[PDB]
């Protein structure tokens, strides 16, 4: 009978530390796709100058 | 297409130039007759070109032409169930046009272009084309040969040949953007085919051996080494190996053995038969020889030919099984080409690549995932044996290196009888680790405990027997008497098997478990009668062990039922003191 | 650009190549084979009559009529960022995963360069690697370059995967700041196998660690010069990182079996004659720059520290391969095999072991007072065992003092109780701890070497 | 037995190690000889 | 029963310290997955500046300024060799081309663009000058300068 409550003790145990996993991913996974994006959208705005330069070295 | 003049001839080296443009190694026909070359140190419009055979008979002024190829593989449907040599050669076309020997001077082609296959091209013009993709096939024994593109073309297709006969030769479907494609193509046999990801390990191999997979797994994809002295048994194994298997794709090639045995090979083969369809053997099969005496260059390009092959197969999803022998025959070839080539030794005799030549034949397997998006088994059990005698002369010690497992066999153990001879205390396999997922998954679940378990058996029995047995089993104690005779019981029967025996040759992992499980439930039982001291010597006679002792015997369809009576029994025979 | 055409012989080491007079010595070359691959090499000889290049992977289908030798760089040379960690990277710095290139930063030499003696102290800062046994007896010093010799049969690997995760650096028992010292070690695994490699993968990602790690790999079925790369790219990152940023980085080499093994490959193609046994004669001259480049430096903060990891090709102490280490660096931990026999794991033993230091990094405002007290009363524990234990096999089992008796089971728990350790951690506290239990068996009038103080204060 | 086996081992490598050099000697002598006799063709 | 007091209060010992250190792997994971998303980010980003750049130098020669440009990488080329021989540009440029069509050490001839090609001193060299050489450089170069410039 206290095999039964050392069986149950693993199951809160269990279930929580699924549950939590199990959301802790969740929000972050597709709060980290948005930063990328997020990111991609900083450099978008200013761009070429690089470009710009790397021409401008090569070019004489 | 290019063509030069024969200038000096040393032996197997001989030079000529009206060669520049010349491209580091290739075949080259060279003679009048024209024999086989390969470019080594070339120079401005020479190079030194190495004719494998026997050289003699040639003069000068006998054109030199280069094929501007490496020496590669054919790579095509119809390769299998055969005999070849180094540079892939098939016998029976030889025999013909030879009588006795094989002369020198004949050509031919792996596939024969007189037979003329049916298929079907399973796509349509129109389409993209990748490397690696699918595209036909034919039947050849029953199997679905996906017939593919050679790595490393694409683009448009246009116009497909349909299904009808044609034979080999004869190409298949096209790119508008030039280049048709053969049905077959050739593959250098230096590089490895690209593949996508390796995989880890962590799939079981069977073997169904007992002994094999449950205390010595080496997981598909795994890579072993077996020495074993002959004289005692050992090309049992590689027989019954591919009897089982389970791949389904056999490729047995060693090369070099000391004549008459390596026509056993031959002679066996043939006639045995798959258990698995009833369909004569050699049909799923492709065996490569070479026989001591054969061209030194042949013999050093025979193993990496198997290697090569091996891969094509792999290729198509199959799982594949080779196996390959005479390893420490194999380094031999290379001390003759570096005799040959004045590069000095190093190490005892061996030069010094082999810690690499050695190596890249066995990497090159596991568990790759094709460009086909499937799974193909490349496992190799490395034979070797030096006569040199030795768990210590280079070649073995290098192979125990690279690979995992070691299933050492050894005469002594097998002269008392008890075969395979699989001589446990001295083998080992570092694989069990990652398998033990799926180990745990699919037999039972406690498994590993129990192999664990057993083992501890036999080894406290080793450095009791050691000692104490020039006293015989009389003046021995209580447990002292019980290990031995339990001992026994794992040598009467987990250990022992046969490969006469339709009953037994052959298992499953759920059969050795309960085999197991019941050797330890009987003795943890008859621990508790010697525990309060009963007759002990009469545990040792009771009627019980007789139903151990059939066990073996037990056939397959019976054995879960057999178990179940069985084993309950075992709880009663104690009960009864 | 300049670039030069004039491939003229070719042999399967290296090959000629005419006219040169701007490809220095130590050139690093690649070569289009106009077939569209190309491939690389060294600039070995070179002379007003003509240049010869390294051979890098295998001469393969060449010619003599187009191709070319093309200058790549003229002092091999490489970048590294702090960008890097968590990327699994090999040699030749072009990794694997799936993730893009590694923007450069500092672009620096790759032979390391000798760091003049006065510019490094003695070391004197513990280490806590988590095998009670090595910090007991011996000592990691931050500064050191301990070397594991190992066998077949005595696992190389495994021993070298738990001093990955177990290491860690306690400040407080001197007593300062944590935030000081920012952890990371470099690793590089050169010489692996299938199952070789497919093991380390998890042993990171398990327990995070790919998080302060670099991952070169090798394989060991790539073409031989990369391989005698492997480790002098390996260093230098850590260097970068160690004295221009300040981390305590350790470094860890794995089977150097598999350097000599490749590096002589070199030499029987070039030939100097190796009058060693098997390798070529200039070999410590090699297995010199490798193991040393590591420690700290004064006016700086962090530092490194190097392990070697290597077995001898048979037990025989002697076959240059682990004697040379021997010489260069200092220290000596080996595993024994007989332990393995019995089964106590990880087996390290002590009965060879040292450590060239330990007198630093020991007692009071550092370690702990007792470490260098402690070392060497089991040590002279344990080597009246051993005798004792010869002695039953040769006279008698009761013709023996019980003087005896108890440094008989004295020998048995520091035996199976003490080097073993399992997979679970320990720390130096509890070590000593259970160091302390360790001497709990012998009367307290046998052990000469304990200043009276600490007698009392444990027991 | 293990130590008067860790004699002959001895021997062994030492037997051995006498003829790399034999080789890597008598290597270098060919050397001479075309190198020599190149220009013993003179021209 | 009385044995089950002391079961109770163990397990739940040993299971919470395998609770919060296990959940520490996972918000970890979280941040092995952020610095992934990162690491993918960057590679568009310095692919991207790399393909524009190929396309600008690309419109190299189509732009109105091509003659121009042409004789300087020409110079910069044939200044490398102190011999001189030949000077290999495509029946694009060639006819273009006056400066050095008028003067060089004489003779220019075939073809195969992003780039100039010649020979000097025999025909042993063949050094050329592609724009494409000088942009697998620079490219590599400006790295880490350009995300600075960039994201800055």
């Amino acid at each position: 009978e206290a095999e039964a409550k050392a069986k149950a003790l693993e199951a809160q145990y269990r279930e929580r530390e699924r549950a939590e996993t199990e959301a802790l991913l969740a929000r972050y996974r597709e709060r980290a796709e948005a930063e990328a994006k997020a990111v991609r959208e900083k450099a978008m705005a200013r761009l070429d100058e690089a470009v710009a330069l790397v021409l401008k070295e090569v070019l004489p | 297409m290019i063509q030069g003049v024969i200038q000096k001839i040393a032996g197997p080296a001989v030079i000529a130039k009206g060669m520049l443009g010349a491209r580091m190694y290739d075949i080259c026909k060279v003679g009048e007759e024209g024999l086989v070359g390969e470019i080594i140190r070339l120079d401005g419009d020479t190079a030194f070109v190495q004719v494998y055979e026997d050289t003699s008979g040639l003069k000068v002024g006998e054109p030199v032409v280069s094929t501007g190829l490496p020496l590669a593989v054919e790579l095509g449907p119809g390769m299998l169930n055969g005999i070849y040599d180094g540079i892939q050669r098939p016998l029976e076309r030889i025999r013909e046009k030879t009588g006795i020997y094989i002369t020198r001077g004949v050509v031919v082609h792996a596939l024969d272009r007189e037979k003329k296959w049916a298929w079907t091209p399973m796509v349509k013009p129109g389409d993209e084309v990748r490397g690696g993709m699918v595209l036909g096939t034919v039947p050849e024994f029953g199997f679905t040969h996906k017939i593919l593109v050679p790595p490393d073309v694409r683009g448009r297709v246009k116009e497909v040949k349909p299904a009808g006969e044609y034979t080999v030769e004869e190409p298949v479907v096209v790119l508008e953007d030039g280049t048709e494609l053969k049905m077959y193509h050739t593959w250098p046999v230096r590089r490895a085919r690209p593949v996508q990801r390796k995989l880890d390990p962590n799939t079981p191999f069977l073997t169904g051996m007992r002994i094999l997979d449950v205390l010595f797994p080496v997981a598909m994809g795994g890579t072993a080494a077996i020495p074993g002295p002959f004289g005692s048994g050992k090309t049992v194994t590689q027989q019954s190996l591919a009897k089982w298997s389970n791949a389904d794709v056999v490729v047995y090639v060693g090369c070099g053995e000391r004549g008459n045995e390596m026509t056993d090979v031959l002679v066996e083969f043939p006639e045995l038969t798959d258990p698995k369809t009833g369909g004569p053997l050699m049909h799923r099969t492709v065996l490569i020889a070479n026989t001591s005496n054969m061209p030194v260059a042949a013999r050093e390009a025979s193993i990496y030919v198997g290697v090569t092959i091996a891969e094509y197969f792999r290729d198509q999803g199959f799982s594949v099984a080779l196996m390959a022998d005479s390893t420490s025959r194999w380094a031999e070839a290379l001390r003759e080409i570096s005799s040959r080539l004045e590069e000095m030794p190093a190490e005892e005799g061996y030069p010094p690549y082999l810690a690499a030549r050695l190596a890249a034949f066995y990497e090159r397997a596991g568990k790759v995932i094709t460009l086909g998006g499937e799974e193909g088994a490349v496992t190799i059990v490395g034979a070797v044996s030096p006569p040199g005698g030795d768990m210590s002369e280079p070649v073995t010690q290098s192979t125990l290196r690279i690979v995992g497992a070691f299933w050492r066999l050894d005469a002594s153990l097998a002269f008392r009888r008890h075969f395979p001879a699989i001589n446990w205390n001295g083998s080992y396999s570092l694989f069990t680790s990652a398998l033990d997922p799926w180990y745990r998954e699919n037999v039972a679940e406690d498994y590993p405990e129990l192999r664990d378990a057993i083992s501890e058996l036999l080894q406290r029995e080793a450095g009791l027997q050691e000692i104490v047995q020039l006293v015989g089993p009389d003046a021995l104690q209580d447990a002292e008497r019980l290990v031995i005779e339990v001992g026994r019981i794992i040598r009467e029967d987990f250990l022992q098997q046969n490969a006469y025996h339709e009953v037994d040759a052959y298992c499953s992992m759920k059969k050795a478990y309960g085999i197991m499980k019941m050797i330890l439930a009987f003795y943890k039982e008859a621990e508790a009668a010697i525990k309060r001291g009963v007759s002990i010597d009469e545990i040792l006679q009771l009627p019980v062990l007789e139903r151990i002792g059939r066990a073996r015997y037990v056939s397959e369809e019976e054995f879960p039922a057999y178990f179940e009576e069985a084993m309950k029994e075992i709880q009663g025979a104690f009960k009864a003191l | 650009k300049k670039e030069y055409t004039g491939i003229t012989y070719i042999s399967g080491p290296l090959l000629f190549v005419e006219n040169a007079k701007d490809l220095a010595y130590g050139a690093i070359v690649d070569i289009k084979d106009g077939t569209g691959r190309v491939r690389g090499g060294q600039v070995i000889e070179v002379s007003e009559e003509y240049a010869v290049i390294q051979v890098f992977e295998e001469t393969t289908g060449l010619d003599l009529a187009t191709t070319s030798v093309s200058l790549v760089e003229d002092v091999a040379r490489l970048g590294v960022s702090k960008e890097m960690l968590g990327r699994r990277f090999n040699g030749i710095g072009k990794p694997i995963d799936g993730l893009p290139p590694i923007t450069p930063e500092k672009r620096l030499p790759i032979t390391g360069l000798p760091l003049n003696p006065v510019a490094r102290r003695k070391p004197e800062q513990f280490i806590q690697t988590g095998i009670s046994t090595i910090d007991v007896m011996n000592t990691l010093v931050r500064g050191q370059k301990l070397p594991i010799f190992s066998g077949s049969g005595l696992p190389a690997n495994e021993i070298a995967a738990q001093i990955a995760r177990q290491a860690t650096v306690r400040p407080d028992l001197s007593g300062e700041g944590e935030k000081e010292e920012p952890f990371a070690v470099v690793f590089a695994a050169m010489g692996i196998t299938q199952r070789e490699l497919s093991y380390f993968i998890q042993e990171f990602e398990r327990t995070g660690a790919l998080s302060r790690s670099v991952l070169f790999l090798n394989k060991a079925d790539d073409p031989t010069i990369e391989r005698i790369l492997t480790p002098r790219m390996a260093l230098t990152v850590a260097e970068y990182l160690a004295f221009e940023h300040d981390y305590h980085v350790l470094v860890i080499l794995t089977d150097m079996t598999n350097y000599c093994e490749a590096l002589r490959e070199i030499g029987a193609a070039r030939e100097e004659i190796p009058g060693r046994r098997g390798y070529p004669g200039y070999m410590y001259t090699d297995l010199a720059t490798i193991y040393e480049r590591a420690g700290v430096v004064e006016g700086k903060k962090g530092s490194v520290t190097q392990i070697p990891i290597l077995s001898m090709p048979d037990d025989d102490r002697t076959h240059p391969i682990p004697d040379l280490t021997g010489y260069i660096t200092e220290g000596q931990i080996q595993l024994s095999r007989e332990l393995h026999r019995k089964g106590i794991y990880p087996p390290i033993d002590p009965l060879p072991s040292l450590s060239r230091l330990m007198n630093n990094g020991v007692g009071k405002g550092k370690t702990r007072e007792d470490h260098k007290q402690v070392s060497d009363q089991l040590y002279s524990a344990y080597a009246n065992g051993v005798d004792i234990r010869k002695l039953v096999a040769i006279i008698g089992e009761d013709a023996l003092t019980e003087n005896d008796r108890r440094y008989l089971q004295f020998a048995d728990a520091f035996e199976r109780f003490f080097i073993n350790q399992g997979q679970q951690n320990r720390s130096i506290e509890e070590s000593l701890q259970i160091a302390w239990a360790l001497l709990s068996m012998l009367p307290q009038g046998e052990l000469k070497r304990i200043s009276k103080d600490h007698i009392g204060k444990y027991y | 037995i293990p130590g008067i086996r860790a004699q002959i081992r001895f021997i062994q490598q030492v037997l051995e190690q006498r003829e790399r050099e034999d080789t890597f000697r008598l290597k270098r002598i060919k050397g001479k000889i075309e190198a020599r006799e190149a220009e013993e063709e003179g021209g | 029963e009385e044995k089950a007091k002391a079961l109770l209060q163990a397990r739940e010992r040993a299971l919470e310290a395998q609770y919060r250190a296990a959940l520490r792997r996972a918000e970890s994971a979280g941040e092995l997955l952020v610095a992934t998303a990162r690491t993918q980010a960057r590679g568009e980003v310095l692919e991207e500046v790399r393909r524009r750049v190929r396309e600008a130098l690309e419109a190299l020669p189509q732009k109105p300024e091509w003659p121009e440009v042409v004789r300087k990488l020409a110079l910069e080329a044939l200044e490398a060799l102190p011999g001189a021989k030949a000077l290999v540009a495509n029946p694009e440029d060639l006819p273009h081309l006056e400066a050095m069509a008028r003067e060089r050490g004489v003779e220019l001839q075939a073809e195969p663009r992003l780039g100039v090609r010649a020979v000097g001193a025999e025909g042993k060299t063949q050094v050329e000058n592609s724009l494409l050489a000088r942009m697998d450089r620079a490219w590599d170069a400006m790295s880490s300068k350009v995300a600075q410039a960039l994201w800055g």
